[PDB]
């Protein structure tokens, strides 16, 4: 029964839509404004701003030098004749939050929330690879396929949590580990007891990611330490590594920017009785009678930021430049050729320079967006004995089988964890780059709702969209 | 439904000039800039020339700077480009863009178009 | 000077026969059901019972709920015109001992109770590979041929700790460091300094069974720690995987049911005159002239009964299945395609449709059963410098043996015994599968007593007995 | 500007000069015996026993058995008619440091100790490859290519500490760590925080040794440790089995005995003025007008002597015998071959049979010595991403560089320094026995004073001094 | 010491039918039990039928279910085997078994046999 | 300043003898030893005799012990070199050294040499 899950999802989507369109009446804004997506980040943040009851509990008794608690806010960029002017507009949270509330029903509507800061995280994946983040954790700065979500907050709750990457994780977890070797933070005191129940959550959670039986089992050893060292965080980075190859099920859905769905709730879509699913084919369909401009810095190429934004729609900050560009029917170039910056314009910019242009948010094919991470497929799990112990002092070889048994001394350790690692590995030996996975799987053309007729594609440049 | 109507092309020879026309819907009129861009034979898409209309600023490509001026008439809507000089390298069709927000060389930021107008210089 | 040790075993033999025919008179059983090899593991296992004096102590004071402790007992099984029917008898534990001493001339002589304990072993290795103890102790299922007396009581004295292999030894003293890991079982208590004497000599027992100095000095290396952890753990582990191909000197020993030795000595043969070893042709010899039963489950095949008891009776449960194929003249078939169970007949099975069969426990020829593990020939030790330090300015190559220098980086480990490792490592690089041991070594025919013409085997289908 | 540093170290050499020359007037000894080089060994010896503040400090309080703390001595070589007769002769310490100081206008002038310590330094490491304390210690006898100044005191300045190899370093460290693991030596006793200063002074030479970075953070990881363990000790011993390959700058100067300054002096030779180098040819040419004789016993062959001395001047004890037959012109036969033993004559040979010969210390051509340790080129340091996360259900491969993950595997650890453990065994691999270093660089006449003209040597036997 | 005489076999055709006679050493007249075997020319030796003592109960191959039936002669130790619709299949040598505890299809079982007699089918 | 005047060589038939004479300059006649060597056609300086000052011992090669004798001579400064029982192999041209330390076989220990003396014996 899925109209009742897709019942639920179109609502949320009508929350997000009439609340934007209550806010654009709110600054006043015109038809151009409204859809111009800086603007609808800035409205997006203020309210994710205002219902952070743990940022604000902790601005109020200890407030940032910047403003009073009490209100959030955010440069809006208005456009008189022909000159952009930015303006920065201050609201207090509690006006944002009535708004927020009066739009959904009266109803808190997290869903809402949380969804908004997935695409705000799909968005900031596909404009940094956080590589400060990466070595100053410890990690290797070309992991960033498993960064998804590392801009989320461990505020959000399953359906964000499920968004979330390998790597993400295992940074995540890493903080915590390598912050209670400095202090006892996992004392007996109550810090400590709470703190082992999020650790131990977010273990489970990282346990859920993977998909093969070593790496979990892997995972569950790392879990048993009371007080973790060194040994279990080279433990995690060692799982975020495995997850180059033998990946883990990462959730991926398409979430659009609040003026999409305000314009679609303002031209009369009701999202509750026709119903949407991020999975489905409803985003890329409401993606392609989108009309959203973007400002542009004066020597970008207004393309390459409609491919940012797109890529951004679909959360394929990490996908194969191939795939995604058969997806689009117009090129995905990498990041090292995209002639743009953020969408986000600094605060020192002048906007005397500004313009905009419309976004060509728009796709050839449509594909579902999978949980998935693709096929890993090993599980040989023989008992049979390897090794002769021989009794009679006869003339003959003494078998063994030496490929098995020495494979499983390579990649050992002084762990508890030694044999996992090696298993691990040899998994990661038997797979290489051309399995294919998604068998059967194929794109559909736009006016195929039920996806009954798949396309697989044959490709022939670079298949990573950074450097 | 086509919002650009191009006239003024046909067949020169070089040393020569032209004007080209560009009649403007009433959409088109009142927007943030309009342009011509031109299409050689077997290139893609090229930008030729830019107006911008709060301010009377233009843009121009370096193949043309001084011998082309992209004017815009008073009390008509229509716009025009003026082609002095005129060489075998400018042989292309010249199409008449518009766009809402962007005053670029990029072609992806004009919104509306036209069907193109021949200029052959022989 | 053999004869010396020669009578002494001659001995123990006709004590374990004497008593199994006072036994078989106290019991008044036919001389079809004497022979039986059932009602013979009954009768040795209530004698290994009774002479149980740290079980029995353990069950004064705390008795199992099953019976009282100063009487042990065991299934019968009796047969009366045609039919089958199985009863369930008890004696006292010191009638029994009593029984046993008056048939070794008064004395203890507990060399006779290990000899039937060994037997038990090499039954129990012949029957079972226990897959569930090496996945709970942490061991890999595929070790069962370094598992030679894993069912032998740490009891057992010298000559039953020379018939254990490397795996029961790693398996024995990885109870002990993870017993130790849970509680202060290593702490000043006198258990403490009594446990330290027992791991010690275990350790030097595991010590003894290395033929290689690099794993005999790992050893060394894991013994040194006061406090054993996770870290000795994996060592241990490690020296087992290691003993797969660098195997360990393990004896072998051809021990046979009591019922043999009885049968013997009831037709008037005296071993302390005539002689005895285990090493020697006469098992072979008194297997030539034996007749024994088993019984037989409905569509169970009698020969591969047969081929399980005589595996049972020279320690081969492990060994070449060609070899053994080759000393007994019939086609020894792995466990996987034995037509068989258990040769112990279970306590919920119906007489009413058991049977019998005489055993096959002939050979076509025998062999000397060995204390070694095979040839490990490798100890390079070069003590040459490898890479140059230059101290002129000279365009030139800077040499280095590569191959050596690289190959001590595989392996390594942020422990003491990391050197050992890779060094261990590399020596089992060397070692291939066709390394053909035990050099001149040759089968012989029945009627060749003093070894003079021995036959070695050309071979062509598996090896493994287990799987 | 040279000439400052040159005439500072020609003022070192002519303080040595004049006071070997004052030395061999005070023991009258002839223009021949003082030329023996054993006797200079004696004298040196004598001066650096001298001043030898620490040991004096310690032997005063607590002295040992064999003299008087405030004596030093040692065996002096004299020939009168044609028998040699070793006589032992005993200094007052302060009589020697008085005369030091009176030949060093007044001054300690503790750099020209120094040099005759190298000097000791560089005899010492071309006689002896100290095997026992390289397995007492726990490297391995391999490794002596990065033993430079074993016998090196601790107690030597930054002069003595750059000519000291990474082996050398890393031992010296060992020892302090290994120390550790005994008692509670850096515990907050005044021994400890001192030594806690040592212990990371040491760690900042070792770091400064290397020149590719990977070994230099690693070193820095090991430093981080407040209580060194068995995990920094096989650190340390990672680091010096990289130094074979990835090696360190080692600094090499050519210091030659007392007797040779002594001559030249003598001579009239005054280099505060002329100017003096180690680096430069000014040794050579000094060794081309030096006659320096050296006791011989019966059977040895007088060329392997003089080729002994000849590498104990150049630090050439773990240089390619390629390149420096190619120095000298004549062969440089490998220690194995050597008819020799140690310069140093026994304290129980008689001198009946011992004679002397000339040394052959000239060399066809000179080099600069060098403080590099050859050509380490890798830095890929790619920040691009290496593994597709997909998003999209479509039939494809998901690709990665197998190569690079999977290497990244190769060497892991479960420690600080797991990682550049990794990268310096992935750097180890991309370096190859013939990998040219030193490009350009050649070796010059001895007419050439300025290096205008190298001479690039072509090579074909072994290459390694010790087997 | 032969323990078992096996006679009447010889040459019949199809469809007929033959009665085989095993005559019993006086240690196999009492044994646990006594059957027939087959071997057919190049295969090895297969089981036909098996007779218990204790009890009457017997056991036969699919091949000749209904066909054969294995009896014994009371008043003397005798036993025999009926072969009734025989077919070319039925061409083999016929061996006498007996076991001491064994009554079963394997051939391992039983631990004196004969010497066969022939039955030819053709 | 050759050091080292030798003389006495010449052409001689096997079992024959010969006096090889090594003048001794002022350094070399108070010297520590005094030796002779010999090259052989195409093969490198080998050993041959060696005389020691302060006390009178010698050292010979195994192929001339017996045969040769190396003297010296007293109220003169020469060496003396006598050469009996000469054989072909003795046929090398023969060089006086002489060592301010050393007595032995090697060459590299003699610090001062002549120019030969041929010695051919055919």
């Amino acid at each position: 029964n899925a109209t009742e899950i897709r019942a639920s999802v179109g609502k949320m989507i009508d929350g997000i839509g009439r609340f934007y369109i209550q806010m654009c009446t709110e600054l006043k804004l015109s038809d151009y404004e409204g859809r111009l997506i800086q603007n609808s980040l800035t409205i997006e943040r203020m309210v994710l701003s205002a219902f952070d009851e743990r940022r604000n509990k902790y601005l109020e008794e200890h407030p940032s030098a910047g403003k009073d608690p009490k209100k959030t806010g955010g440069p809006i960029y208005r456009r008189v004749d022909g000159k952009w002017r930015r303006e920065l507009i201050l609201y207090d949270k509690e006006e944002i939050r009535r708004i927020w509330r009066q739009a959904n029903n009266g109803d808190d509507a997290t869903a809402g929330l949380t969804h908004m800061m997935i695409w705000h995280s799909n968005l900031n994946d596909a404009t940094y690879q956080r590589t400060r983040a990466l070595v100053r954790t410890g990690m290797d700065p070309r992991m960033c396929s498993l960064m998804q979500g590392s801009t989320l907050p461990r505020r959000s709750g399953a359906a964000g949590a499920a968004v979330k990457g390998v790597g993400t994780m295992v940074m995540e977890l890493i903080r915590m580990i390598k912050r209670g070797i400095n202090d006892r933070n996992f004392w007996r005191g109550e810090n400590g007891r709470r703190t082992r129940i999020a650790y131990e959550r977010m273990c489970n959670i990282l346990k859920g990611k993977f998909q093969t039986a070593a790496q979990r089992t892997m995972v569950d050893q790392v879990r048993e330490s009371r007080n973790p060292g060194n040994a279990e965080f080279e433990d995690l980075i060692f799982l975020a590594r495995s997850a180059l190859i033998l990946r883990g099920s990462v959730a991926h859905k398409s979430c659009l920017p609040a003026c999409v769905y305000g314009s679609a709730v303002a031209s009369g879509y009701d999202f509750e009785r026709e119903g949407y699913s991020l999975v489905g084919i409803d985003p890329f369909r409401l993606l392609q009678n989108s009309q959203v401009y973007s400002l542009i810095r004066p020597n970008e190429n207004p393309a390459h930021k409609s491919q940012l934004v797109w890529m951004a729609c679909h959360s394929a900050a990490f996908e194969d430049l191939r795939v995604s560009s058969f997806i689009r029917g117009t090129k995905v170039v990498p990041r090292g050729k995209l002639s743009t910056r953020g969408v986000q314009i600094a605060s020192n910019e002048n906007m005397e320079t500004m313009e905009s242009s419309t976004l060509e948010l728009r796709s050839r094919y449509w594909a579902i967006r999978t949980r998935s991470g693709g096929n890993t497929n090993q599980q040989r799990a023989s008992s049979g004995q390897i090794s002769i112990q021989p009794t009679f002092s006869v003339q003959r070889n003494l078998p063994f089988d030496r490929p098995t048994i020495m494979a499983a001394f390579t990649g050992n350790t002084e762990g508890r964890t030694s044999d996992m690692r090696t298993e691990i590995i040899r998994l990661m030996e038997s797979a290489r780059p051309e399995d294919v996975s998604f068998q059967g799987r194929g794109v559909f053309e736009l006016s195929d709702e039920k996806a009954t007729s798949p396309i697989v594609p044959s490709f022939d440049e670079g298949s990573y969209f950074f450097g | 439904q086509v919002q650009l109507q191009e006239s003024g092309g046909g067949l020169v020879q070089a040393g020569g000039s032209l004007r080209l026309t560009c009649a403007l819907s009433e959409r088109t009129s009142t927007s943030y800039a309009q342009g011509w861009f031109r299409q050689p034979p077997g290139k893609e898409r090229e930008f030729v020339a830019s107006l911008r209309t709060h301010d009377g600023n233009t843009h121009y490509t370096d193949s043309v700077k001084g011998r082309f001026t992209i004017s815009r008439d008073n009390a008509e809507n229509t716009l025009y480009l003026q082609m002095n000089s005129l060489k075998t390298e400018d042989t292309a069709v010249y199409y008449c863009a518009a766009s809402l927000g962007y005053s670029g060389a990029y072609a992806s930021g004009y919104d509306y178009w036209g069907q193109g107008t021949q200029v052959t210089v022989s």
